[PDB]
């Protein structure tokens, strides 16, 4: 009776928290995307499928399915109608309380019933109007033109490309999309959706083939339907969906369907005896040349790196997914042979074209069993023996050393150990340069020679250098040592673009069955933020509905760069005082002048502070009096461990980056949580105190039956690992070093590596000293 | 997929990186207790092992272990080494390890490997860690989050002055002398006292330094420069 | 780069800084110590209702919260209560309503806890003299700590 | 081991997938190596390991103008392609050898 | 113990009786004794019956075994032949 | 027994090897350590043991003949089938000496 008003009341507060955009208008399309699932989830189990959809003139949407119709009973708890209780009762709930008017009709028993919402309040109980045969429900609404803004208005693209991609994925299903402003009904309606999608999507380029692969089977409660085609283009398009839900970043589906789809075309190409024929061999990038494909996963519970979905993170897919794709794709291929040469032939072509964009080169004599060719004995050398199809990795120790040579693919690629820390070529002579072994070593494993007397470098081994070490301080030195050398001594080999830098991960995260890979500590932030924000409603009060994920998203993320800025000026303010600011109202400039709202101002924040102390210090507050426009900055005073110290607040202050993001921060989270507070798991309950106790409670609540470990160097993994996250081609990620200036490098690296020291310490003390204190 | 990146923006990130890592946590003394972060672990460990200067030894072994084990993230043969110094009477003024076996000699023989001694904490060294456990000092986390380890310790002895210090660092080192513990007392009694004392007035009761292995002082003049701006020059001659 | 009087004056601070500190930590213990001093010295003058009203509880939890329903009279414990100077020896964190009133004891949720663990060979005459001496050391203790 | 002949050309090789308990598998393909640098057996042209995740795969070339047999057998007979263990069980029982 | 319907106790008794709390004399803590008594009974009885008979020592071990079998059992990857 | 005493099960974190050496030379093996770390690494490579003994973290060696990597760089924990060899351990089913 009234808690029902004060939902709606609360929920009216704050709109854009609970449906998104209201400048935008995406959260007017949203209302009517919600309406349309929630009837096409009644639809699904529907006798018929049918669902109608018209934009009518007046501002207004009149949505009608053709399922079992919401049933008129009586709540045995509430004592009201149960289509009542279903429509508003703590998503059709936000919708009413966004509009104005909500026609609600109910034909079910060969009756016809009709009632009428007034801004979530309804009017008269449901009652019978009239009698009839079929079975349904008809739902027309009329969206609030006050607290929706400049939009007020419905666009036919829009919801036509979310009902034909529906129409797609929802095989069987009819939906029929019409607009009376104007005059329009588009009808969908397909059988093969996912083959229909393929050719729809595969009509304005030429295809060279007009066989489509496709199939769909279930293993292990996951659904899997492939569909593809070769158009003669040079793109690449592939859409991923998971419950019907699209990932724009794809996922491990993703990846088990590249490696199978380049799995079985290169062995299929090898047997056929095709590759031989022709003096070349096609990777994986040249089989996705022009390519169009769907695919379509179902699953019971997918789990996402973010809210905002965009990429699933579920481990078993990939394999199900890869599984599925390797063991009929190579049927396909002797089913129809005369289009499998089509593709193969593009291939060949695609691959030809790459050879020829190539630089000229000379065979080189790789080290054996059965000869030594004069190179060093720590050395692992590879097969391959074209130097632009080969790399070379350098690393840091004798244990990764190790590491990295059991798990490489022989191949075609090699391994150099470094044993301590190497040579300072900047400080040192030139005859000390070559009797150093270590040097001596990665010059004649490189090939090109030294002194500017002989140095070819047209005679390079490889074609790839690739630097790995650490993540911790000690390989910076030896990444920077290594680039001193390469940039000093071999400056073509860094201008043509051969010099690579590897990224290994940091953290390794697993709940039982479930594991991932961290790359950093901002990854850790954001994967911590996330899991905590599962399977969990925050409720401002105890009759509100809960809130939107996205926007508890941002609010924590928010607050932690606030956090982050607020740590890093810790040195000129105490940091209970730059806390409590944020639960403040905002000290205006205006009031720089009355001296009176200051000195009440100035004591609320002072009895705050001194309300809430656990440790031993105690606060005060004082009022100055400036002659310049007479200005009255308020100054604070601390005792803490037996000494005193005082911080003017004066005016630079007021107007500051600081402060306005304070201030910010601050306007979203003043009277957020009411007195009730209850948060509420799958099964339990729990009070809120205040917006952080609750994030704690949440954090250490999902903490339970949690494995992280953090690898201190590269000999703590083993190859297999090492191998899978670093070194495979198909899901390794690094970096390509260039020169941009090439006068201002020099000054950089004389400065930072010469002799003379004092340049260098005053280069330290103004860049991490000074300027980190003030980052104004 | 590849991305590009400029050399100059990846020397100057690293090379900072590294400068104030090596700056702030590896070479340079707090002016506080006058240690470093290596010897406040291997005496926090050693605390909290149990093993005090009235019972019985332990193998270097078992200590190197749980120090490598549980506080420092690097090798074992330099902790070994660290530990070694600080139980010669040759190299500490006040020595804070109680050492049985072969450590080596002035001669400059070297300590025999960790395998064949024993070590326990020195009388002196109980003071350096006095009413730690009443709240007086701020703790921190280690490599993993797992255990927690002093940020300073709550010491009654001026350690800096009574023992000095050397270390390397990037862009900058330091060179500190020993003295002796009855003068400094004197000298910080006399400061309490006074709170606006001179230069002259505190050499009433400092006259110079006090090296472990005795010697001769030759001349006067570099100990007043070094005292009164804090760089200056002296020389050491055999008796 | 520092001089010999910038050593001296750094290492006083820290001096100084630790020992108020560990004054601070020995004052709060000293009052928490007293506390329960009280609630359970106030308990051996009641003991044969407070054993008649455990013995009816069948719960511990129903037993807790019968305890801290209804004031307590003090008995013969209202010396050593008064004895004490105004709240020297009051935990900082106590609300107002609770402690005496009126010649009247009231209890908190821990000191009920702290009496139902009470064992029953305190009950002899030598073991109830010793909180009468515990008490008056621990108030030149707090007085001591103040100054 | 086994061998496999190409259906095109005849040629055929030899491919080794298991080896015999604590025999070091780069110190036998050294020693097959220097074994056939001194003609000490006929019908080895080529020599390489190609091991990869899916399990052990050690190549050996046969020559044009051999039976792959003959070679095999000579391998057994020669390299540690045959070990022998023998067994000799004695453990202490009450304190005692036996 | 009793003798004639009177307990007589010992001085570990007593000491175990001084160190009751209060807290035991609610109406539960009256009748976990009970429970705790009883199981003990059937516990002492379950014991007495192994050490007076060797087949029930034998079962004892054959379900042990099988239940290592069961849980740590795998296959054979070594391969016999005749000459 | 050290791996036993320290608590380091076969559910719960790994830990450093040097740890565990220590401890063991320190109170129970009166000899040299690096014996003794080579003893532990052979406990824990599938290629030596039928059913090992020890659960490892790192880099151990391989059949190719290559050395593990030094006591400062590796972990272990005990396996789920070394805690059959320790039943009932705490029930006086066996005898103690010095
Ligand atoms: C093999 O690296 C080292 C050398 N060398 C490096 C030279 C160039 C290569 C050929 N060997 C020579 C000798 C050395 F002389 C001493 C030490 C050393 O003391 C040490 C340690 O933990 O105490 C660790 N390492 C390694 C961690 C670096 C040392
Ligand atoms: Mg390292
Ligand atoms: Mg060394
Ligand atoms: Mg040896």
């Amino acid at each position: 009776s009234i808690k029902v008003l004060k939902g709606l009341d609360a929920v009216r507060k704050r709109p854009g928290m609970y449906i998104g955009d209201t400048d935008d208008g995406t959260g007017l399309h949203h209302m009517v995307f919600e309406v349309v699932d929630n009837a096409i989830d009644e639809a699904l189990a529907g006798h018929c499928k049918e669902i109608i959809v018209t934009i009518h003139a007046d501002n207004s949407v009149s949505v009608q399915d053709d399922g079992r119709g919401i049933p008129t009973g009586i709540h045995p708890e509430e004592g009201v109608s149960a289509a009542e209780v279903i429509m508003t009762v703590l998503g059709v709930s936000v919708v009413n309380a966004l509009s104005q008017k909500l026609e609600l009709v109910i034909q079910r028993e060969g009756k016809i019933h009709r009632q009428i919402y007034e801004h979530g309040v309804p009017q008269a109980p449901l009652a019978v109007t009239g009698e009839t045969e079929k079975t349904g429900t008809m739902v027309r609404f009329w969206p609030s033109l006050e607290t929706f803004t400049n939009v007020t208005e419905f666009e036919y693209e829009i919801l036509a490309k979310r009902l034909r991609e529906l129409s797609f994925l929802n095989s069987g299903v009819s939906i029929r999309l019409r607009d009376k402003r104007d005059g329009k009904e588009d009808h969908f309606h397909y059988e093969g959706g996912i083959k229909a999608f393929v050719e729809y999507l595969n009509k304005n380029k030429t295809p060279i083939h007009p066989n489509i692969f496709y199939f769909s089977t279930e293993k292990d409660g996951i659904g899997v339907e492939v569909a593809l085609q070769w158009n003669d283009g040079f793109q690449e398009n592939i859409y991923c969906f998971t419950n019907n839900i699209p990932q724009r970043d794809g996922g491990t589906h993703l990846a088990g369907f590249r490696a199978a789809m380049t799995r079985t075309l290169n062995a299929y190409m090898d047997k056929e005896g095709y590759s031989k024929k022709a003096k070349v061999s096609a990777t994986g990038d040249d089989a996705r040349e022009g390519l169009i494909a769907v695919v379509s996963v179902k699953v019971p519970d997918p789990k996402f790196s973010s809210q905002t979905k965009d990429k699933l993170v579920s481990s078993e897919v990939k394999s199900a997914v890869e599984q599925q794709m390797n063991e009929l794709l190579a049927e396909y291929l002797l089913e129809n042979p005369t289009d499998a040469k089509i593709v193969v032939g593009k291939i060949i072509d695609a691959a030809r074209a790459r050879e020829a964009a190539r630089r000229a080169r000379e065979m080189t004599r790789r080290k054996g069993a059965l000869d030594l060719a004069g190179l060093p004995g720590k050395l692992a050398d590879c097969q391959e023996r074209d130097p632009a199809l080969s790399e070379l990795y350098l690393v840091e120790g004798d244990s990764a050393g190790g590491s990295a040579k059991q798990g490489r693919n022989r191949k075609n690629q090699a391994i150099l150990p470094l044993k301590g820390k190497i040579l300072n070529v900047e400080k040192a002579r030139f005859d000390k340069m070559l009797s150093s072994q270590e040097v001596a070593t990665l010059i004649t494993a490189l090939g090109c020679g030294i002194g500017r007397d002989e140095y070819n470098p047209d005679k390079l081994r490889y074609h790839s250098i690739i630097i790995m070490t650490d993540a911790d301080v000690d390989g910076s030195h030896i990444r920077t040592l290594l680039l001193t050398f390469f940039y000093r001594q071999m400056p073509e080999i860094v201008e043509r673009g051969h010099v690579y830098i590897a990224q290994p991960p940091l953290y390794k995260v697993k709940k039982g069955k479930q594991e991932q890979y961290i790359k950093d500590d901002e990854a850790m932030d954001q994967y911590q933020i996330s899991i905590a924000l599962d399977g969990a409603t925050l409720h401002t009060n105890a009759s509100a509905p809960a809130l939107a994920g996205e926007a508890l998203e941002k609010l924590v993320s928010e607050y932690n760069a606030t956090q982050k800025m607020i740590n890093r000026m810790e040195r000129r303010y105490p940091k209970a005082m730059l806390k409590e600011l944020i639960y403040q109202p905002t000290l205006t400039e205006a009031d720089l002048s009355d001296e009176q709202t200051v000195t009440r101002w100035v004591n609320a924040l002072v009895s705050e502070l001194n309300d809430k102390e656990q440790h031993g210090s105690q606060w005060k507050f004082d009022v100055h009096t400036n002659a310049e426009q007479n200005l009255f900055e308020p100054i604070v005073r601390v005792r803490t461990h037996g000494v005193d110290t005082d911080y003017p607040l004066d005016h630079e202050f007021i107007t500051g980056g600081e402060y306005r993001r304070i201030c910010t921060l601050g306007e979203k989270l003043r009277g957020l949580l009411e007195e009730d507070a209850f948060i509420e798991r799958g099964e339990r309950r729990q009070p809120v105190a205040s917006f952080e106790q609750a994030l704690d409670w949440l954090v250490k609540e999902s903490r339970r039956g949690l494995s992280i470990q953090r690898y201190k160097g590269l000999g703590e993994m083993n190859p297999e690992q090492l191998w899978e996250t670093t070194m495979d081609p198909e899901s390794r990620r690094m970096l390509r070093v260039t020169v941009k200036d090439a006068i201002a490098a020099d000054q950089l690296f004389t400065t930072l590596m010469g002799d003379a020291v004092e340049p260098r310490r005053a280069f330290i003390e103004e860049n991490a000293l000074k300027a980190a204190n003030i980052d104004i | 997929e590849i991305t590009p990146v400029n050399i100059e923006e990846e020397l100057k990130s690293s090379y900072l990186d590294y400068a104030m890592s090596v700056i702030v946590g590896r070479a340079l003394p707090d002016v506080r207790d006058g240690l470093k972060p290596v010897h406040r672990r291997v005496l926090y460990a050693m605390n909290v092992l149990g093993n005090d200067w009235n019972k019985a030894y332990k193998k270097s072994a078992r200590v190197v272990g749980d120090v490598i084990g549980k506080y420092h993230p690097h090798g074992d043969s330099a902790v070994y080494d660290t530990i070694v110094r600080m139980a010669q009477p040759f190299s500490l003024r006040y020595m804070l390890v109680d050492g049985q076996g072969n450590f080596g000699s002035i001669d400059g023989d070297s300590a025999a490997a960790m395998r064949y001694t024993e070590i326990r904490l020195a009388k002196i060294a109980h003071e350096l860690m006095a009413d730690l456990e009443k709240e007086t000092v701020d703790f921190v986390d280690n490599y993993d989050g797992t255990e927690k380890i002093p940020d300073v310790m709550p010491t009654k002895i001026p350690n800096l002055l009574v023992n000095g210090s050397s270390g390397i660092a990037v862009g900058m080192a330091t060179n500190i002398p020993p003295h002796n513990l009855t003068e400094v007392i004197n000298g910080c009694l006399a400061y309490i006292d006074d709170e606006d004392i001179s230069i002259e007035g505190l050499m009433e009761h400092i006259p110079g330094p006090d090296f472990p292995t005795a010697a001769i002082i030759n001349g006067r003049r570099g100990i007043e420069e070094a005292y009164r701006t804090g760089r200056g020059k002296v020389y050491i001659r055999a008796r | 780069i520092m001089n010999l009087k910038d050593i001296i004056a750094a290492f006083v601070r820290h001096r100084r800084e630790v020992v108020t500190r560990r004054t601070i930590f020995e004052l709060r213990k000293a009052r928490d110590r007293a506390h329960i001093l009280e609630a359970l010295a106030v308990a051996l003058a009641n003991i044969d209702p407070i054993i008649e009203l455990i013995r009816h509880a069948p719960t511990p939890a129903e037993a807790k919260t019968a305890l801290v329903a209804n004031p307590w009279q003090l008995g013969n414990v209202a010396a050593m209560l008064e004895r004490a100077g105004d709240d020297a020896a009051r935990p900082e964190w106590l609300e107002p309503e609770f402690g005496v009133r009126d010649g009247l004891y009231y209890l908190t949720e821990q000191q009920a806890q702290a009496i139902l663990d009470l064992r029953l060979q305190k009950l002899t005459g030598l073991e109830h003299e010793k909180l009468l001496d515990e008490y008056k050391e621990l108030l030149d203790q707090i007085a001591e700590l103040l100054r | 081991a086994e061998v496999e002949v190409d259906a095109k050309t005849g040629r055929e090789t030899i491919i080794v997938h298991e080896i015999p308990y604590q025999v070091n598998k780069a110190r036998l393909i050294e020693k097959i190596a220097e074994l056939v640098k001194e003609k000490r057996v006929e019908g080895i042209s080529a020599l390489r390991d190609e091991s990869d995740k899916d399990g052990m795969r050690i190549v050996i070339e046969v020559k044009r103008d051999a039976v792959g047999e003959v070679v095999l057998n000579n391998l057994y007979s020669q390299t540690q392609l045959q070990v022998s263990f023998g067994i000799n069980m004695v453990a202490l029982h009450h304190g005692q050898p036996k | 113990g009793v003798r004639d319907g009177l307990y007589y106790l010992t001085e570990q008794q007593a000491q175990a009786i001084l160190d009751l709390r209060l807290q035991k004399l609610t109406g539960l803590e009256h009748e976990k004794l009970l429970d705790e008594y009883k199981e003990l009974l059937d516990q002492i009885a379950e014991l007495l019956r192994i050490l007076g008979s060797a087949d029930r020592l034998m079962e004892v071990i054959r379900e042990e075994l099988e239940l290592v079998r069961e849980q740590f059992g795998d296959k054979r990857r070594t391969e016999i032949t005749a000459n």
